[PDB]
RNA sequence: AUUUUUUGGCACCUGGACGGGAAGAGACUUUAAAGUGAGACGUCGCGACCCUCGCACUUGGUCGCUUGAUGUUUCUCUUCCCGUUCG
């Protein structure tokens, strides 16, 4: 069984997330609400649940006919995978 | 014929543009590998919203579920 | 009787073209034939064509369909497959 | 007896259905010739105490001079008070949403006693004033449907379409 | 505030009602009186009833240095010494842990 | 005041407590817990439903002072589907029957 | 799926999206899957409005809300 | 579990079902299987907007299923 | 007698949730109305009231019977016996 | 995996963050198999702006009110709850407590 | 984590305050004179005429609401008496 996960974390689509873990790199995810999160990966599974240090949460929010860009800085957090649309290395 | 997934095994290394069920995004990248979930890895990524380019991404990784197709791009 | 996937493995067999209906998304069509699906109900589709339709008194006007070429259109995003 | 926390927290608790025939849906707290003095050092203090939800309150036969602080209540519908030595009733002692009010056989002597009813919430649609002293007086019904015009039923007779246009008048 | 005063007046109604006091202490647990209050009505509850150790437990399980102390006097005053064994194992001067002990098992 | 129930109270425990139960579309089914499932599948005995009207939605902006009038449907013995379930809180617990207050 | 009893029966299928499709049941699935012989997708009262679809037609069964006999 | 059972216990009532379209549907249950899929006869439909209809049969899918509303004798039942 | 009083001569023009909730609002002044039950379409005009004790449904059977509800003056006497849906 | 981590953080204060934007702050007493967190001395909220774009989170308001905790008019729709039940499904994040050593509860 | 539940078709869109109601405006139909922001679902009831004589474990039919209130779809505001609250 857990063979096949040492498999699809190192090879499949995840060695992404995988290398920007063991590089300590930060990521730009994007949420289903369009919320980004730039964060650093601590530990992640095949659902991409994620472990996320330096948590910082970006978004825009409207007043009338223009918008606002709004910020979080989160120390530490928890991602549940199903609302991730996607992830991007930071170069 | 071609099944889904030899299919889409025979898309890597080539240029893939994966149109999202969401947002009208359309990601056009080098697709470098793909999960037997689906999720697909792209490198080289343009996102695109209703064909107007927003730049490129470097690599992205893309969850199976986002996907409404991926097409070849000649 | 005929269990759907053998009636969609007819479609792919006979490369006969159909229409896939998409699942929410009520404004449009994609018109192909099948060349591969699996238990999912994945499919490839070869010479495939979005068509935009009228969401009621739902005319298709093909004339100004796009090409998308070949395609593997995601399962859960299907809802209807017809000649 | 006066009010203390143990007996308002006691205080039996169990659903009723006589607001809806088939299912048992109102919790219905009991404290009922229970002869609670009031004392306004013990009892809303005590009554901070009273279950929430809580439907209907059944305070009858309780040696109460006024109707009890019960505002910051939004889901008491009920209140009971009969046989109780209520002598004013200030509509903004009851609960917000107050529908059903009863208070046979208090202390009620004039309609100056009754003025400030004029303050109670538009939701109450049941008054029961039987038994007191200003059910004898002339006019008496007249009087408080001019005060609260939107009963429905009062003293247990139906006010009609006629009773409420004349009171709506003045 | 009002609201200790409804409590003060049930406990002169009937003071032995262990409720009564439990249902207080817990509206001063739910309000957050500091600890040197709490400590006055928890020794309140335990003078009332001065010929009982259950309260006392209950107040030691609330003041769990202090609640090492009581206990030394709880001790000194069997089956809550015996609750004590685990903890006055810990101390390692023998005469301390081994005395209440010894004296636990003479009065059994 | 409101109820409290003990911190390891799973949803097994609360079998016989009358629950809210708050659902995807922004309505709550309130009844006594009977039975439950691996899915939140929900039997809620003499159940009923509110839902908050889109006349009175607007008076939960800002400014106990907002006093919303619900609307509710008697519903009955109700079983809930899982996937409808956002969340689910404590309303009350077992009452005794009013069967129990009969004297004699 | 105990759905024997609506084969070769015509069914109207209200489908997501508030689409309705009615035709000759022929086959069923473990997910609900349908294949509808004569199929056309209807949408009002005038028959020049609904449209006959192909000689086959599959149905996805997670899209199915009812399926009403006729 | 037990939700389901109870409602394989509701068979031959009249079961009043929600559908997450706001549609109501009100009539005999025939069937119903382990996913909640339901087959109803002579059926009070009623589309979201309260405009009624009535239908000889219908089956009906369990992921499409709000909630089911079944007869109060069934608290009686010894599932419980 | 009994824990149930059975109450008759109802008005028969007032809607039954009305008539459910005023004998209720009307008999607890005098005792705990456990019950109030009602029927008519098997029997029109009639309620059967249960109390708590003898002694409550013994004083509202002294002070309800005759007075007016709803106009029409109310019958009030013990039931032949418990209401078994209670 | 990771839900294996949350089992671990057991009497510990987390925001967790809904998928509707609603925020509960609270106590954290269990997480199920499938994420289904349980939580006591609960504070729901929702964000300011969210209360003025109704079309998007009229019923993210409804339930926050129907929960019957939102006796409380306090700005950003406060409801406070003695015990909640929140099926998994329903989260978007968890706010972790900041002292929270990582390192020796995934390991 | 793969159609039927839990690894997402989801997201874009002094003074303040509330409530009694009056007067005008508005809008549509009539021939200067009389009626009251558009069109429509449903639902609680209310009150009259039509069913039943009474001790059990869904009273029935029908009409007005010219408002008694209420929920929901689709289309295009000034002013004066006054009740009640807030700092």
């Amino acid at each position: 069984l857990e063979e096949l996960e040492e498999f699809e974390f190192k090879h499949g689509p995840m060695s992404l997330i995988n290398d920007a873990m063991v590089t300590r790199t930060p990521v730009i995810i994007s949420l289903r609400n369009n919320h980004k999160i730039i964060a650093r990966v601590k530990a992640f599974d095949r659902h991409c649940n994620m472990v996320l240090e330096n948590v910082k949460e970006l978004w825009t929010e409207k007043k009338g006919k223009n918008v606002i860009n709004r910020e979080r800085f989160i120390s530490k957090l928890f991602l549940r995978g199903d609302s991730v649309i996607v992830v991007l290395k930071t170069p | 014929p071609v099944n889904p997934k030899p299919f889409l095994k025979g898309l890597v290394n080539h240029r893939v543009g994966v149109k999202l069920k969401f947002n009208s995004t359309e990601y056009r990248g080098t697709l470098v590998s793909t999960d037997n979930y689906f999720n697909l890895q792209l490198n080289e990524a343009e996102e695109f919203v209703a064909g107007v380019s927003h730049g490129t991404l470097g690599e992205i990784f893309i969850r199976c579920n986002n996907v409404l197709y991926i097409r070849e791009l000649p | 009787m005929v269990p759907p996937i053998n009636c969609i493995f007819n479609f792919l067999q006979q490369q006969t073209p159909v229409t896939i209906w998409l699942f929410e998304q009520i404004g449009i069509r994609i018109k192909g034939k099948i060349v591969g699906f699996d238990e999912f109900m994945n499919v490839v589709i070869d010479e495939a064509v979005e068509i935009p339709v009228n969401s009621a008194d739902g005319k298709e006007d093909v004339e100004k369909g796009t090409p998308l070429g070949k395609i593997l259109l995601k399962g859960d995003n299907i809802t209807l497959i017809t000649s | 007896m006066k009010f203390t926390p143990s007996i308002v927290i006691d205080a039996p608790q169990y659903y009723v259905d006589h607001f809806n025939g088939k299912y048992n849906v109102d919790k219905c707290v009991i404290l009922r010739d229970l002869q609670l003095e009031t004392d306004s050092e013990s009892m809303p203090s005590s009554l901070k105490h009273l279950t929430k939800p809580t439907h209907i309150l059944d305070l009858t036969n309780n040696d109460l001079i006024m109707i009890p602080d019960l505002s910051r209540r939004d889901d008491i519908h009920t209140l009971l008070l009969g046989r109780n030595n209520i002598v004013e009733v200030d509509g903004r002692l009851l609960p917000m949403n107050v529908q059903n009010l009863t208070l046979s056989n208090n202390s009620i002597r004039r309609f100056e006693d009754l003025q400030r009813l004029r303050r109670a919430p538009r939701t109450l649609k049941n008054l029961t004033l039987i038994g007191n002293q200003v059910c004898h007086l002339a006019n008496y019904r007249e009087h408080v449907l001019r005060l609260v015009p939107h009963l429905e039923t009062l003293d247990f007779q139906n006010v009609t379409a006629e009773e409420r246009k004349s009171a709506m008048s003045f | 505030n009002d609201e200790d005063v409804a409590f003060e007046y049930e406990i002169q109604k009937t003071p032995q009602n262990i409720l009564t006091w439990k249902r207080y202490i817990e509206y001063w647990k739910e309000e957050g009186r500091t600890d040197k209050q709490i400590r006055w009505l928890y020794e309140r509850f335990c003078s009332q009833f001065v010929t009982d150790t259950s309260i006392w437990e209950d107040y030691i399980r609330w003041e769990s240095s202090r609640i090492f102390w009581l206990f030394q006097r709880c001790l000194k005053s069997d089956r809550i010494c015996l609750s004590y064994l685990e903890l006055a194992i810990e101390q390692y001067d023998l005469a301390m842990i081994r005395h209440a002990l010894a004296s636990s098992l003479m009065k059994m | 005041s409101k109820i409290q129930v003990a911190h390891s109270s799973r949803l097994a425990n609360l079998i016989d407590y009358k629950l809210r139960v708050l659902t995807q579309d922004g309505r709550v089914y309130i009844g006594q817990l009977m039975a439950f499932d691996k899915h939140m599948n929900l039997v809620l005995n003499e159940c009923i439903e509110e839902r908050v009207p889109k006349t009175q939605l607007d008076k939960l902006r800002p400014r106990t002072t907002l006093n919303i009038k619900v609307e509710k449907r008697v519903l009955g013995l109700t079983i809930l589907r899982g996937e409808q379930i956002l969340s689910t809180v404590v309303e009350d617990k077992p009452l005794l029957s009013k069967k129990e207050r009969l004297v004699r | 799926p105990e759905l024997k009893k609506y084969m070769d029966k015509k069914i109207l299928l209200n489908i997501n999206g508030s689409r309705k499709v009615a035709g000759i049941l022929r086959g069923y699935d473990i997910f609900l899957n349908v294949v509808l012989d004569d199929a056309m997708e209807i949408n009002g009262e005038d028959p020049a409005n609904n449209h006959q679809l192909g000689l086959q037609t599959v149905i996805r069964g997670n899209s199915i809300i009812s399926l009403e006999a006729l | 579990g037990i939700p389901v059972k109870l409602l394989n216990e509701a068979q031959g009532h009249i079961v009043s079902l929600e559908l997450t379209t706001g549609a109501t549907y009100r009539g005999k249950l025939v069937e119903s299987e382990d996913s909640m899929n339901v087959q109803l006869r002579d059926v009070i439909a009623t589309e979201p907007q309260g405009a009624v209809t009535h239908m000889d049969q219908i089956f009906v899918r369990g992921s499409q299923i709000k909630f089911i509303v079944v007869p109060d004798l069934l608290k009686n039942a010894p599932l419980f | 007698a009994k824990n149930t009083l059975y109450v008759s001569q109802l008005n028969e023009k007032i809607n039954m949730q009305r008539l459910r909730v005023n004998l209720f609002l009307l008999f607890a002044t005098f005792g705990e109305v456990l019950k109030v039950s009602m029927n008519f379409k098997k029997q029109r005009g009639q309620a059967f009231i249960t109390m708590r004790t003898i002694d409550q449904a013994s004083l509202a059977q002294i002070s309800l019977n005759g007075e007016r509800f709803f106009g029409k003056p109310l019958k009030v006497e013990f039931s032949k016996s418990e209401t078994k849906t209670l | 995996k990771l839900v294996n981590f949350l089992k671990k953080l057991r009497n510990e204060q987390v925001t967790i963050e809904l998928k509707n934007g609603t925020t509960v702050w609270g106590t954290l007493q269990s997480v199920s198999p499938q994420m289904n967190a349980i939580l006591t001395d609960v504070k729901l909220t929702l964000p300011q702006p969210r209360l003025n774009k109704l079309n998007s989170n009229g019923i993210a308001m409804a339930s926050l009110y129907l929960t019957g905790g939102q006796q409380p008019t306090a700005s950003d729709n406060i409801a406070s709850l003695q015990y909640i039940n929140i099926r998994g499904n329903t989260i978007r994040q968890i706010i972790l407590p900041d002292s929270l050593n990582l390192d020796s509860l995934l390991v």
